[PDB]
């Protein structure tokens, strides 16, 4: 978990490949309800810098190119940008799902 | 303190029949204020559609004058004092009712005393009070829930005397004489058929003792001696749909025939209601209201408001629903709202039966509150039931209700049924009613 | 000096208003487009006044208050 | 039996007063400083919107949370506001009532505000206004207080219709830091006993400074609005300043009101005992209705008349009102007449604290406005203390000074201030 593990993360994370696409961990997860009120509930900063990134690996996906190697998304700082609202809708829901069973 | 005792500590409604077989009732509290009513079994229902705005006009003449007090000097004598005097018409009570202080509780009892024994009624006043009305009626049909209500006892209730208005048609509005209003008074204005209601700060005895003194003189003795009998009348499924687009919004209630007042499983109706309950456009829960009537109504946008209503009369009535939406959504209401009453007659669980319950006891508590709501109470339960039915009773009877005869009564009352519909407004998507009809049913069950 | 949309120098166009029926050869400087702006919501019909006995309790005497709730119609009492 | 209603200061400022009716349901209520009164230009509709949104997430209980467990028990979730001072009530079962009061809590000490959830009932804020200004009385209360004050008074219950989409949840958050403190709260209880509402302030409720913010003090305007908008009625306002809450003459101006005519005893009357109502009764011919208007806030009051009439008639009522006040100003009226207004005015205030809603809001006015709860005898006894000169005084109050005027409808013949 010390030695390799972080490693075998960042190769994994290098042979994923959404980093060469300029893409952040949050931006390649699909769609559900709970993903789509997540979304809603983003600030207009964050919702227009993911929304620009995915049009941009739209336009890289299409050409079958990839971003230069400096641009590549670094595994250090890629942050996870949508989880805490994830989490929040995941927890609501639930929350309601629990109060639906009693 | 459990629920049960701290609603037996409520005192208990002391009743008494003087012999005239006139009721008088009483409930004592602490308040230094007191409501004081007269509660007469003449409504709407009792007209045989010559004298048919009959009580609404005579319960407009009734407070211009006695043949004691000539007119406004009776208002002074309201006036003085800073009592509220009130007076309305249903289709089967009529009360005259007054809220005042204790210390002035002996001289209302003389208004109420001249109100229902010695109305004076002149003719300046009968044309005065004639256009009056007539300009009252063309003011009461802009409200659209009014025309709704009277619509849907019109199409319910037809050829019998429960469809017509408390206020009557406009024609006889226009031709109701003094004589007439003599007959009536006459006949429905007799002693066996009143009720004498106080609450607050107000004693049983010293009630009585002024209840004596002035109210021994009301008649007992008949007329013509012909015993004006209250008939059953027959529930009709049908429809009626006023058509009219350059309404912005419409109003729409359907109803199925409820048992009345002596029928216990009107509790269970009640709690039926209290699962469906209501919704409004200036809510505060949003999505979260536990109805699903109104958590889907709030999510499709598809209604301004609706709620659910059981009236009941004589071994009679109506239970149902009025919703007001927009044009474009009018079916669709409708599709989910008989999908609750499916839902009530098939898949009713014990989750919304005990908040229903809970809903309706604290309903019932809430509503308790007040002189004037208290003294409507004994006014017309003494009038319904013959009693005042204490509240430990009410609990004991709404404790008894589980899902499975919520679902048995409902079925009963609810499942493939006819029912009474009336619209108002742009209701072209408004269903025809096979459509309703085969919504009152599913091929599920 | 007459003209009084001409007396006042900058103030011509806001004193006068200035429509044309059939728009001559030569644009117009800021021809000017509304947004598409909201709409207010729809309400019922309301209750008229035609006679004294209804207007009676109508003319306020206590201040204004307003009061809404999760589950009761929002009201407001003068 | 209902036996005392016991009062509690507490060192931070707060106040609890409960009372052990034993009854069958329990009504516990918040009283909090924080009305329309405590709002700059900046943040205009923020108490509006808070009044609204006081169901939404909190930290500690979630908004479904919240609507499914009040609505779970069947109690009721109130909130009343004012330009004064804003109220939180909870009724339920007794049984129930103490976890009622946990949502209350929330509800007030912890809100989230989520950015999502106020951006969502922002449009429950244009619909709110719609339904309360489908009413006239409204639309005119409200420009006559915008009129007759310049701050502090004139900011409106309703949110102006620029501020709707601008208003975010970090003004909601500054509001709730500065207003909702310690020392500006009461919190009532009926159906409980002390020691749980104790329990439950000492838990929830000691956490803030308590001064907060002061306001603007309410400095007098005067002038007139008028709006042309087409209906069958013209309504005229006509007020003046007036003598505060807790000032000796505050009850010589209730008995002047209630001298004049403030609503009809009689359904369908005729309104025998009221002055304005006699005159324009005397004068015209059409529907009206002309009554006194008044309103007392801490530091302030408006006394004046409020005219519903015809559009071509309302010179004849304004002026038939005013003259009939400037008659009373002047001496003529009688000793009964002052006797008839004081029975008004008591057994309007008795018939006010009759139920547990209107008890309850007097409790916590009371803690709130003087900090020391009185009996209702009390109350009824320095009513009795009125003169009938200083309510010739309060008249004469009325009459010399600078008037507000604030008029909607068809103004071809309704006159103005200087008119009058």
């Amino acid at each position: 978990s010390s030695k390799w593990l972080d490693g075998f993360r960042k190769w994994y994370y290098n042979a994923a490949g959404f980093n060469k696409l300029g893409l952040m961990r949050d931006d390649t997860l699909h769609e559900t309800e709970d993903v789509k009120e997540a979304i809603r509930r983003l600030p207009e900063d964050l919702y227009n810098d993911r929304m620009f990134r995915i049009k941009r690996a739209l336009d890289l996906t299409m050409r079958h190119q990839i971003l230069p190697k400096d641009q590549w998304t670094k595994y250090e700082e890629d942050k996870f940008y949508l989880e805490p609202y994830l989490k929040e809708v995941i927890r609501e829901r639930k929350e309601r799902e629990e109060w639906a069973k009693k | 303190a459990t629920f049960a005792q701290a609603l037996q500590s409520v005192p208990e409604t002391q009743v008494s029949i003087l012999d005239n077989g006139l009721r008088v009732a009483s409930e004592q509290s602490s308040h230094a204020t007191c409501t004081v009513g007269v509660w007469i079994d003449a409504g709407s229902r009792y007209e045989t559609e010559k004298n048919n705005g009959a009580g609404y006009f005579l319960e407009h003449l009734a407070f211009k004058g006695t043949k004691n007090r000539p007119g406004n000097a009776l208002e002074k004598e309201v006036e003085s004092i800073g009592a509220h005097l009130n007076a309305y018409s249903t289709r089967e009570h009529t009360a005259y009712l007054i809220k005042a202080l204790s210390k002035d509780l002996p001289k209302v009892v003389e208004l109420l005393a001249d109100i229902v024994q010695n109305s004076s009624l002149e003719d300046s006043q009968i044309e005065k009070e004639r256009d009056v009305i007539l300009r009252e009626m063309q003011e009461n049909d802009a409200s659209m829930q009014n025309v709704v209500f009277d619509y849907l006892h019109a199409t319910a209730f037809q050829g019998t005397p429960l469809a017509q208005a408390v206020e009557g048609p406009s024609e006889n509005v226009r031709r109701l004489s003094r004589t007439d209003l003599t007959d009536y008074l006459n006949r429905h204005y007799k002693a066996p058929r009143m009720v004498l209601a106080a609450a607050g700060g107000v004693e049983h005895q010293q009630l009585l003792d002024l209840a004596q003194k002035h109210l021994s003189s009301v008649s007992r003795v008949y007329e013509e001696d012909a015993v004006p009998g209250l008939t059953p009348c027959r529930f009709t499924g049908s429809e009626i749909r006023h058509r009219d687009d350059a309404l912005p919004l419409a109003h729409v209630a359907i109803a199925v025939e409820g048992p009345g007042w002596a029928n216990p499983d009107n509790v269970t109706l009640q709690v039926a209601n209290a699962i469906i309950g209501h919704y409004d456009c200036t809510y505060g829960g949003g999505v979260h209201l536990s109805s699903p009537l109104a958590s889907v109504a709030v999510a499709n946008k598809l209604c301004q408001s609706f709620q659910t209503f059981n009236i009941s009369y004589s071994d009679t009535g109506l239970l149902g629903a009025h919703f007001v939406c927009d044009a474009m959504s009018i079916d669709d209401m409708v599709f989910f709202l008989q999908g609750q009453w499916m839902r009530l007659c098939t898949s009713a669980t014990e989750s919304e039966v005990t908040r229903g319950k809970n809903i309706l006891r604290n309903a019932l508590v809430s509503h308790l509150d007040g002189t004037t709501p208290v003294c409507e109470d004994i006014g017309r339960s003494l009038l319904t039931y013959g009693r005042r039915i204490p509240l430990a009773e009410w609990e004991s009877r709404i404790q008894e209700v589980d899902a499975q005869m919520l679902r048995d009564i409902c079925s009963k009352y609810f499942y493939d049924q006819c029912p009474a519909v009336a619209g108002y407004g742009p209701i072209e998507q408004l269903p025809d009613y096979n459509r309703i009809r085969s919504g009152m049913f599913w091929l599920r069950f | 000096m007459l003209s009084v949309a001409a007396r006042s120098g900058p103030f011509a166009p806001v004193l006068s208003a200035t429509s044309r029926g059939v728009a001559g050869a030569l644009r117009p400087l800021l021809q000017g487009a509304v947004p598409a702006a909201s709409e207010p919501p729809v309400l019922d019909v309301k209750r008229p006044f035609l006679c004294r006995e209804s207007l009676s309790g109508q003319a306020a005497a206590r201040p204004l208050v307003a009061t809404v709730g999760l589950n009761v119609p929002a009201s407001v009492r003068f | 039996q209902p036996q005392d209603l016991e009062f509690t200061k507490l060192p931070n400022g707060l106040v609890i007063a409960s009372l052990e009716n034993y009854a069958p349901l329990s009504r516990i209520g918040l009283f909090v400083k924080a009305g329309s009164r405590y709002e700059d230009s900046n943040n205009l509709g923020t108490s509006h919107l808070l009044r609204l949104a006081s169901s939404l997430t909190t930290k500690g209980a979630s908004s479904f949370k919240i609507t499914r467990g009040i609505e779970a028990v069947g109690g009721k979730l109130s909130v009343t506001a004012t330009r004064e001072n804003m109220a939180y009530t909870v009724e339920g079962i007794r049984s129930d009532i103490e976890i009622l009061m946990e949502f209350l809590l929330n509800v007030t000490t912890a809100p989230e505000f989520r950015r999502w959830e106020v951006a969502a009932l922002r449009s429950q804020l244009k619909i709110d206004k719609a339904v309360a200004f489908q009413n006239s009385q409204t639309r005119i209360i409200e420009n006559l207080h915008d009129v007759a004050y310049k701050n502090a008074l004139a900011n409106p219950l309703y949110c102006p219709d620029y501020r709707m989409g601008k208003i975010t949840s970090e003004e909601l958050h500054y509001f709730v830091q500065n207003h909702f403190t310690s020392a500006r709260m009461a919190l009532v209880g009926l159906g409980v006993s002390h020691s749980v509402l104790k329990q439950v302030a000492e838990q929830f409720l000691n956490m803030r400074g308590g001064l907060g913010l002061a306001g603007a003090k309410a400095k007098y305007r005067g002038g007139e609005i008028r709006e042309q908008n087409g209906d069958n009625l013209v309504h005229a306002a006509i007020v003046a300043e007036s003598a505060a809450i807790g000032n000796a003459e505050a009850n010589a101006f209730s008995v002047l009101q209630h001298l004049l005519g403030a609503g009809p005893h009689i359904k369908r009357g005729n309104n025998t005992t009221s002055l304005l109502s006699q005159s324009v009764a005397k004068g015209s011919h059409q529907p009206f209705d002309v009554s006194a208007f008044n309103a007392s806030y801490s530091d302030s009051g408006l006394f004046g008349i409020y005219t519903i009439s015809q559009a071509a008639a309302a010179g004849e009522v304004i002026n038939a009102a005013y003259n009939q006040v400037k008659a009373v100003a002047q001496g003529n009226l009688s000793s009964a007449d002052v006797q008839a207004a004081k029975n008004k005015l008591k057994a309007g205030y008795l018939m006010s604290v009759e139920t547990s809603e209107g008890f309850l809001s007097e409790i916590g006015s009371q803690a709130l406005a003087a900090g020391s709860y009185m009996p209702p005898s009390t109350v009824l006894q320095q009513i009795d203390s009125v003169a009938d000169a200083d309510v010739v005084k309060a008249a004469k109050k009325f009459v010399s000074g600078k008037k507000s005027m604030a008029a909607s409808g068809n103004l071809g013949h309704t006159p103005f201030l200087d008119e009058l």
